[PDB]
DNA sequence: GCTTACCGTAACTTGAAAGTATTT
DNA sequence: AAATACTTTCAAGTTACGGTAAGC
């Protein structure tokens, strides 16, 4: 009611007229919020377009008996309901848009292609491999296949920036991270959540653990069972949640055989590699009744180095 | 807010039918309903201001002229109660008008005025411990 | 000057809020009980309510001993019976207990909590800059523009605390709108390349009287339109008025409590404003100047990405385009460039691109 | 030869804000 | 057509893995 316009007359509300500031601003260029939503169109939509397109596009007969294959602006739009309908029906295009499942075989090529041809002119590339789709189309399917436009490796450079943004952007505990990727260089929001939290915290602690923090470690997991890991990280003065996890699962279980391999152990594990697999190793150790993950792994690297 | 006006009226109930008030005998009513308990319910700290401001709110409605002077009395008691034992660490305080102060400084008054200066004193020391909110009106208001 | 109801439970009939602020001073001041210091101790508070109360010593002792604090576990919920309250929190608590794997404090509560909750306790690192003890505080509500479709429907705001005190213009500056950074052209075939603060020229609207910004020359009048248009031959919002808006504080605007008023800047953009709950300053608040007007409230808009990526955030946004399917369609600055230009500016003619500076990451 | 912290991503998860199919 | 619902998304995290570059 009070929204917009403010002033709006109490017969009418039409609104007071345009100002100047508004004018020149809408003169220059600026937008408004309005004008960057747009509607978006049901079924029923797309199937009155579809039908209003097809009634529009001897003879007497051809009228009549014509097949919905061959057949299948203004005026229509207005009159029967709009500049939408002309990008809509020609984007959508029942005749020759098919976005089809992806086989296999057509990104090969694709990708290919497009490292070939110096990642460019993707109207051309799409109407030379001849794919029944759209430039666009092409490219959403390279870009979200890409390999090469992450990082996924922490230099000395851009730590202190990671640092630098969430101690100007730290509003009590409250750290958002998106606004950061928008001013952080080639990253997103997964990869600066991980850093942060895990490493490059000024508070956590990086070293070797004494027994005293052993034993604080042992009485809160028996107080919380194993489960629930950031509940226990407290308990431990200011080791993270991976920290307290991987030390206890994988280093200082209550029974856990570790130090050097003899044969019959060596004997279940090949076995076992050759049975459950050779590519995942959490089964292979829940298997073999004393090493643990990490060590099966170990073990085989060093067959293979032995061999 | 799960039903609160239900456990403050029992308990200003069960302090009107003495008729004989006196802190000596609110307290033994707080302590034999334990109503101190009321904030140990293991809650996050939105949650407790939120419940906090609430409870003080409603006990202050009940301490208004519009009741008779045996519920007034007991709602100031009720206020100290709550005001002192609430869990917060910026304690949150109860929240008085402009238009209420002249009459709660005549009804203290006239409280005073009469050898009954047990509320007396309880009034004093929430006045001098600096425990209110001066505010033009009771509820943050706006348009919807 | 007493603030009652002009509507039954929703509106308070206007006051000059300088007449109220002085009004409370006057009242309460002269008894010492309003002060902003932190904090044989017995008998002498003993003699100092036996001598402000004004009963015989005798009834003083008895009450500052039978008083007390102490006749009146810790998160544990006991058995204890007569408490409706704690039988429904118990009920709930278990019943999360047995239905929640991962339990801690979400990402909103802690956003609401550790926004409103981030400045009390702190002091004036100078000793020159603490608030007086008397001046009052105003809770003011700037209602967001439209950005997405709900916003038509539960339309969100944002808060903030303003001294009784200090100008207009300290408010004006600190009113944070994304339309002061947008900087939008026309880049088509030029890639590469002043902001929406070339002209900045905005105006309040309280109570009738226009208040405008003439501190440096520009287009500054924006309120001349309504006053030529909507009162000549309307005959419906009676007389309006106009003001220098850096002359006024606070104290002089006669105002209403929960009544939408108006502030208009960059042209036609239109925020409404509802003011609430004025008080005074207390002895916990942040006592402070230079932090004040500060915001206690915040919307959490969401963020924009790219139509091809879907991993970064939109930079440009490209209107009349042969390409994509949808006509404002967003894009980083890989997508653009990587799609929209062989080398050289505009592959495709009919092709209009310009700058993206989106809400979300500038709230 | 072995062990020991560190490293980094895939996939779940809690829940308000925002879409949107249906109601009289 | 106002009002009501259900199901999407967004953005903090949290957990379970796969490896690394070290140590004696
Ligand atoms: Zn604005
Ligand atoms: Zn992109």
């Amino acid at each position: 009611h009070f929204m917009k316009p403010y002033f709006k007359d109490k017969v009418t509300g039409v609104g007071p007229p345009a100002n100047e500031d508004t004018r020149e601003k809408a003169a220059q260029g600026i937008k408004a919020f309005e004008e960057l939503l747009v509607t978006k169109w049901k079924n029923w939509e797309k199937a009155l377009l579809r039908k209003s397109v097809v009634s529009d596009r001897k003879e007497i007969q051809d009228i009549n008996q014509l097949p919905e294959e061959a057949l299948l602006w203004e005026k229509i739009s207005n009159i029967n309901f709009a500049e939408e309908i002309r990008k809509f029906w020609q984007n959508s295009e029942h005749p020759s848009i098919n976005k089809q499942e992806w086989s296999r075989e057509e990104e090969e090529r694709l990708q290919a292609i497009a490292a070939a041809h110096g990642h460019l002119e993707w109207q051309k590339i799409a109407e030379e491999l001849g794919t029944s789709r759209s430039a666009f189309q092409c490219l959403q399917k390279f870009q979200q296949h890409n390999k090469a436009l992450k990082r996924k490796e922490w230099t000395e450079e851009e730590d202190r920036m990671l640092t630098q943004l969430v101690q100007e952007m730290r509003v009590g505990s409250h750290i958002p991270y998106r606004r950061i990727v928008y001013y952080m260089e080639g990253r997103d929001s997964m990869q600066l959540i991980y850093r942060w939290t895990k490493s490059l915290d000024p508070g956590l602690k990086k070293g070797y653990w004494a027994p005293e923090e052993d034993a604080k470690l042992l009485q809160a997991v028996a107080k919380y069972g194993e489960q629930d890991w950031f509940k226990i990280r407290e308990e431990v003065p200011g080791r993270s949640d991976a920290q307290c996890r991987d030390r206890y699962l994988r280093r200082l279980h209550f029974s856990l055989k570790k130090g050097r391999w003899n044969l019959k152990e060596e004997e279940q594990l090949i076995e076992l590699i050759e049975k459950y697999g050779v590519g995942h190793w959490a089964k292979i150790a829940s298997e073999l009744p004393h090493r643990s993950g990490s060590q099966c792994l170990s073990k085989w690297k060093i067959m293979m180095g032995k061999k | 807010p799960p039903g609160l006006q239900t456990d403050c009226e029992a308990l200003l109930s069960r302090f009107q039918e003495t008729d004989s008030v006196r802190f000596e005998d609110f307290t033994e009513l707080w302590r034999n309903m334990k109503f101190g308990t009321i904030f140990c319910g293991r809650m996050r700290n939105l949650e407790k201001n939120m419940f906090t401001k609430e409870a003080l709110a409603l006990a202050w409605r009940y301490f208004l002229p519009p009741y008779t002077f045996q519920i007034r009395v007991g709602a100031l008691y009720l206020l100290y109660g709550l005001y002192n034992t609430q869990l917060c660490q910026p304690k949150q305080k109860i929240r008085v008008a402009l238009k209420d102060w002249d009459e709660v400084l005549k009804f203290q008054q006239d409280l005073v005025n009469a050898q009954h200066f047990d509320a007396a004193y309880i009034f004093r020391k929430l006045r001098l411990d600096r425990a209110f909110h001066f505010t033009a009106m009771p509820k943050l208001l706006s348009y919807r | 000057n007493f603030p009652e109801y002009e509507l039954p439970e929703l509106n308070t009939r206007a006051f000059h809020v300088g007449a109220f602020g002085e009004l409370w001073r006057g009242r309460l001041r002269g008894a010492g009980d309003l002060s902003l210091r932190e904090p044989a101790d017995s008998d002498r508070e003993d003699a100092a309510v036996a001598r402000d109360l004004d009963c015989s010593l005798e009834a003083a002792a008895e009450l500052r001993a039978v008083c007390g604090l102490d006749k009146l576990d810790p998160e544990v919920i006991p058995e204890n019976t007569d408490l409706v309250t704690l039988g429904v929190r118990k009920r709930f608590l278990e019943h999360r207990e047995e239905t929640i794997t991962i339990d801690r404090a979400c990402r909103q509560e802690t956003f609401v909590y550790e926004m409103e909750s981030h400045a009390i306790g702190k002091k004036p690192e100078n000793s020159a800059d603490m608030i007086e003890e008397g001046e009052l505080i105003l809770s003011v509500n700037i209602l967001y523009p439209v950005i997405f479709h709900k916003h038509k429907e539960h339309k969100p705001y944002q808060t903030m605390l303003v001294l009784g005190s200090q100008k207009l213009t300290q408010l004006r500056d600190s009113i944070r709108c994304v339309s002061d950074l947008q900087i939008g052209g026309e880049f088509s075939n030029t890639p590469d390349q002043i902001s929406k603060d070339l002209y900045k020229s905005a105006f309040f609207y309280f109570e009738g009287t226009f208040y405008n910004d003439k501190r440096y020359p520009e287009c500054r009048d924006l309120s001349r339109t309504i006053i030529e248009w909507s009162e000549s031959h309307d005959r419906g919002y009676g007389k309006f008025q106009t003001a220098r808006m850096e002359d006024f504080t606070f104290n002089d605007l006669c105002i209403k409590l929960g009544f939408p008023y108006l502030y208009c800047h960059q042209g036609d953009c239109e925020h409404v404003i509802v003011i609430t709950d004025i008080r005074l300053v207390h002895h916990d608040d942040c006592l402070d100047r230079t932090l004040y007007p500060l915001l206690i409230k915040k919307h959490w808009l969401w963020t924009r990405k790219c139509f091809v990526c879907k991993m970064y955030t939109a930079r440009w946004v490209t209107n009349n385009d042969s390409f994509a399917p949808e006509d404002p369609c967003f894009f980083c600055d890989v997508c653009f460039r990587m799609l929209h230009y062989d080398s050289e500016g505009n592959k495709l003619g009919e092709f209009l691109a310009y700058p993206y500076v989106d809400p979300g990451t500038f709230n």
